[PDB]
RNA sequence: GAGAGUUUGAUCCUGGCUCAGGAUGAACGCUAGCGAUAGGCUUAACACAUGCAAGUCGAGGGGCAGCGGCGACCGGCGCACGGGUGCGUAACGCGUAUGCAACUUGCCUUACAGAGGGGGAUAACCCGCGGACUAAAACCGCAUACACUUGUAUUAUUGCAUGAUAUUACAAGGAAAUAUAUAGCUGUAAGAUAGGCAUGCGUCCCAUUAGCUUGUUGGUGAGGUAACGGCUCACAAGGCGACGAUGGGUAGGGGAACUGAGAGGUUUAUCCCCCACACUGGUACUGAGACACGGACCAGACUCCUACGGGAGGCAGCAGUGAGGAAUAUUGGUCAAUGGGCGAGAGCCUGAACCAGCCAAG
RNA sequence: UACCGUAAGAAACAGCAUCGGCUAACUCCUGCCAGCAGCGAUACGGAGGAUGCGAGCGUUAUCCGGAUUUAUUGGGUUUAAAGGGUGCGUAGGUUGUUCGGUAAGUCAGCGGUGGAGCGCUCAACGUUCAGCCUGCCGUUGAAACUGC
């Protein structure tokens, strides 16, 4: 555009948003576990385990649950991270092992701290 | 208690004082004579300057409320 | 009133003041009028020290504490005295001892 | 941290002898492990052999070469490294070998100026005196690195054995210092 | 031996109170973004004691203490009707 | 002062997305030796109990019932600072630069003058919330001050309009503190310090916010104020707006700090300067100075206790505890240092401050 | 600061198919993993070795740069997003050539204001001076260009 066009309208940035909206720029939130079902993915086929939780900021999401056999179940109290899955639409959050009524995944011995297991 | 008691004290005492010099004031303000106005002046003039210098009212105060008698009693 | 007095500049076990002229009811290490010098009481104690202006303001009148009267007590700040024409016209030396 | 771990590994991976004369330098020389690149895989290896043959850490190696930056920085670098106190108690020789030197150091053993310097990455400018403590003037070990060896092949040490003390006269040039590191590839690699 | 006070020279736009004016100053001032040089105006109220300035006059204007509402100038002189 | 991947069977463009870097008063998982130096409720101006945080002067006075000094009372000074919080506020609030010939200023310094004569209550005490006598550096006249204020001048000199600074006069009026040399007291002036008012420029979005205002704009007079002024009270009609008035939403503002070659940008975590506030509003009072942070009165929530007649608190000072939360500590020591308040000094007080304790902890 | 008697009391975490530094064997053949190309194995789980960093190592949340992804410096509109259906015209923006005035923009001067050491045994950190004030204001001059 022109100089003058520039000095009359200027120029307008827009704000990115934030890919964890459900956490009120927080890093954790915690939660109670609403549901525990399983859905499946997107070439994939598995049985993904997920919690419908609603968390203490006023929202209800869905939180993928990692690992290999999880101990929890409805009415649940969780610790929800951010962090989506690829090939699930839906979901966008992690449920902390280790935290809260989360235990920690059983017979793990590498990659022990990314599922809050203690050294054996 | 010490406070609030002498606050009160305080507060009465300097109410008589300037309850007085206003009503003076007010009473001087509806006068007519010329020699009456003369022979009232200093004594209203005392009681203002007496307030001013003991801090119940301010020395500007006292200086404008005598230049405005004056400046009246200079024009009947 | 008006005072010379000493603002804490320094880190924790390491004592470091400057000398400033402030208001005495401003906060000891907020806001001051002049800087004078500084102080460092862990050497053995290193000054510092404008003579012209800690004069000037000791005679328009303003009160030092105790320990920048001694401070001003050193380096012959307070030859005042001597300065006030005390039936005299010359200035002595007392600085060389 | 220090390393304190094996070092027979570290001299088979990089090949030369960084921290002195052994047998498996010439006996099973080759990287280590039962299975044993790129520029990025030569910088690295470079960036390592320099923190392994002088026992320095990441962040403390980050903080000389940017402190190098701001005062040719990669031959600036290397006379940094060269210059402190471990390594200069090692080139004089009055301990084997660099590690050796760095215990010296930590413990009440070395003085600089006169006052005892117990910090082993104390940079020593030139023009300075790096002595042994006169309370351990006569200890077993503390004798025969100095005495008997008596290298003295570095035109920057000044040793008088007659006061147990050593002087750096200057900071040697890039071409006078023993180490096979190319500078110009750490240098690239943290540009 | 005194202080200076600030003033303006401008042009008269409205006399149509009794003993005040309104003095338009007008100047061309360097954007601060794009750096084009643009035109802006200010309209300052001062006291005339006779109703003398008609619509549009150079005149020249002197800061002055408060002597109403918004009245804080007092005319100097005229340049030119 | 640089990049990588990703749309195709394979290209060259366009364009978004995702990684790689740097920084957190961050939280979580696993695992933890030491020292130094920083930092520590980011969620609600959320509720609780206890203790401390602002006192000092026997060189002011009546008393000693207490062995010298002091419980209590009258009186002087201070508590408007230090400390805490960011609700509110797009505003001369803030930043920058000025003006006041429209201003005030305790304590401090210096210079010039003076401290002469008197009289009422009244606290405590005593006697039963009532009765009587008491002292002053408490209170209030009288004498004096023409250095001050007011009014009328003369001689000037000189400004930026309203005028300002000095002299030479007459008139009226206005003070004090003495105590055991020191500590002091009063008036005036200058300085210093601290406030107040007014200005030029800069200061977030929305036109799915276009007209706004009726003391609003100006003049005359009066009152009021430390002071100019519609600040207030008894003709003309105006003023402000597409250079964004008005209305709505959201923010305390700067230096810092972080981060970009630069352009700059982000954010006020510690620190410093200014502003606003003290459960919510209204009014003031006392003071040199008040949004009165450990002062009132009244009206509203709310909470607590009585013994039903009556009374108390506001935890946005420092520390326990509870709740909220992903999340942040001792109901600790000392005034030894620095800084404050009072005191002639010695000295007393100081949850400011110095320190220590706790916390993967930068 | 000094004295005994001892290595004695003191190392984790992440990832190793490409981007990237680092590979054998056993499981599973769903359980799983992922920042992307995706694998469901030189990608999943364990065991052995390897590579980073290191009293830390990773995960999440927030903010900058690469991003020129708002482009004054520093982008575009035939076909990728992007010329109004076309004119007339108000406010506004721009102004052929030349001779003089002025001094608003512009330029210049003068004033006011707002790296080298030393000490931490070293370092973070304290502290001092050389060094910018290049923002604002006042006051003197210049006249090529813009404005009048
Ligand atoms: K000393
Ligand atoms: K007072
Ligand atoms: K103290
Ligand atoms: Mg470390
Ligand atoms: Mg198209
Ligand atoms: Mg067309």
């Amino acid at each position: 555009p022109t100089i003058q066009q520039l000095v009359r309208k200027g120029r307008e940035s827009f704000a990115d948003k934030s890919k964890s909206p459900a956490l009120n720029s927080c890093p954790q939130r915690r939660g109670v576990c609403v549901r525990v079902y399983t859905t499946t993915p997107k070439p994939n086929s598995a049985m993904r385990k997920v919690a419908r939780v609603r968390l203490t900021n006023s929202k209800e999401v869905n939180a993928y649950i990692p690992g290999e056999g999880h101990n929890l179940q409805e009415h649940s109290i969780v610790l929800v991270r951010g962090g989506r899955v690829k090939d699930l639409p839906g979901v966008r959050y992690h449920i902390v092992r280790g935290t809260l009524d989360t235990a920690g995944v059983n017979g793990r011995t590498q990659r022990r701290s990314k599922y809050g297991a203690k050294r054996p | 208690e010490k406070r609030i008691r002498q606050t009160n004290a305080r507060r009465l005492h300097n109410r008589y004082y300037a309850r007085t010099a206003r009503n003076a004031v007010k009473a001087f303000r509806a006068l007519t004579d010329r020699t009456e106005a003369e022979k009232k002046y200093p004594v209203l003039a005392s009681m203002l300057d007496r307030l001013a210098g003991k801090n119940i009212i301010h020395k500007n105060k006292a200086a404008n409320l005598k230049s405005k008698l004056a400046r009246r009693i200079n024009t009947l | 009133a008006t005072k010379i007095r000493l603002q804490r500049h320094g880190r924790k076990g390491y004592a470091f003041y400057k000398i400033v002229v402030a208001d005495s009811r401003a906060p000891r290490d907020g806001k001051f009028i002049e800087r004078i010098g500084s102080y460092n009481p862990n050497t053995n104690a290193t000054i510092d020290l404008n003579f012209e202006r800690a004069l000037y303001w000791i005679g328009v009148g303003a009160q030092p504490t105790d320990t920048a009267r001694n401070i001003l007590s050193r380096e012959g700040v307070l030859m005042m005295k001597h300065l006030l024409g005390g039936v005299k016209k010359g200035a002595f030396d007392q600085a060389a001892a | 941290a220090r390393y304190t771990g094996p070092k027979s590994k570290i001299a088979r991976k990089f090949g030369d002898p960084i921290f002195g004369a052994d047998k498996v330098l010439s006996k099973k020389n080759y990287p280590p492990g039962q299975h044993g690149t790129s520029e990025y895989g030569l910088q690295l290896r470079e960036k390592q052999k320099a923190k392994y043959t002088y026992g320095v850490l990441e962040k403390q190696f980050r903080h000389l070469f940017h402190r190098a930056q701001r005062a040719v920085t990669g031959e600036l670098l290397i006379q940094f490294l060269e210059a402190r106190l471990d390594n200069v108690v090692f080139r004089l020789g009055i301990a084997p070998t660099r590690s050796a030197a760095r215990q010296l150091v930590s413990h009440r053993h070395i003085t600089v100026d006169g006052s005892v310097v117990n910090i082993p990455s104390y940079s020593v400018k030139p023009g300075q005196v790096i002595g042994v403590r006169e309370r351990s003037k006569s200890l077993e070990v503390i004798a025969d690195a100095l005495t008997g060896f008596n290298h003295s092949k570095y035109p920057w040490m000044e040793w008088d054995q007659s006061s147990l003390s050593g002087k750096l006269l200057h900071m040697p040039d890039r071409t006078d210092i023993p180490e096979n590191i190319k500078e110009q590839l750490i240098v690239e690699l943290y540009s | 031996e005194r202080n200076l006070r600030k003033e303006r020279v401008g042009v008269v736009s409205s006399n149509k109170m009794d003993k005040t004016i309104t003095v338009a100053v007008k100047w061309k001032e360097k954007h601060p973004i794009y750096g084009k040089f643009v035109n802006k105006t200010k309209k300052y109220h001062a006291h005339d004691e006779k109703n003398e300035c008609g619509i549009g006059d150079t005149v020249r204007i002197m800061e002055t203490r408060p002597l109403s509402r918004t009245k804080r100038w007092r005319l100097t002189e005229i340049i030119e009707r």
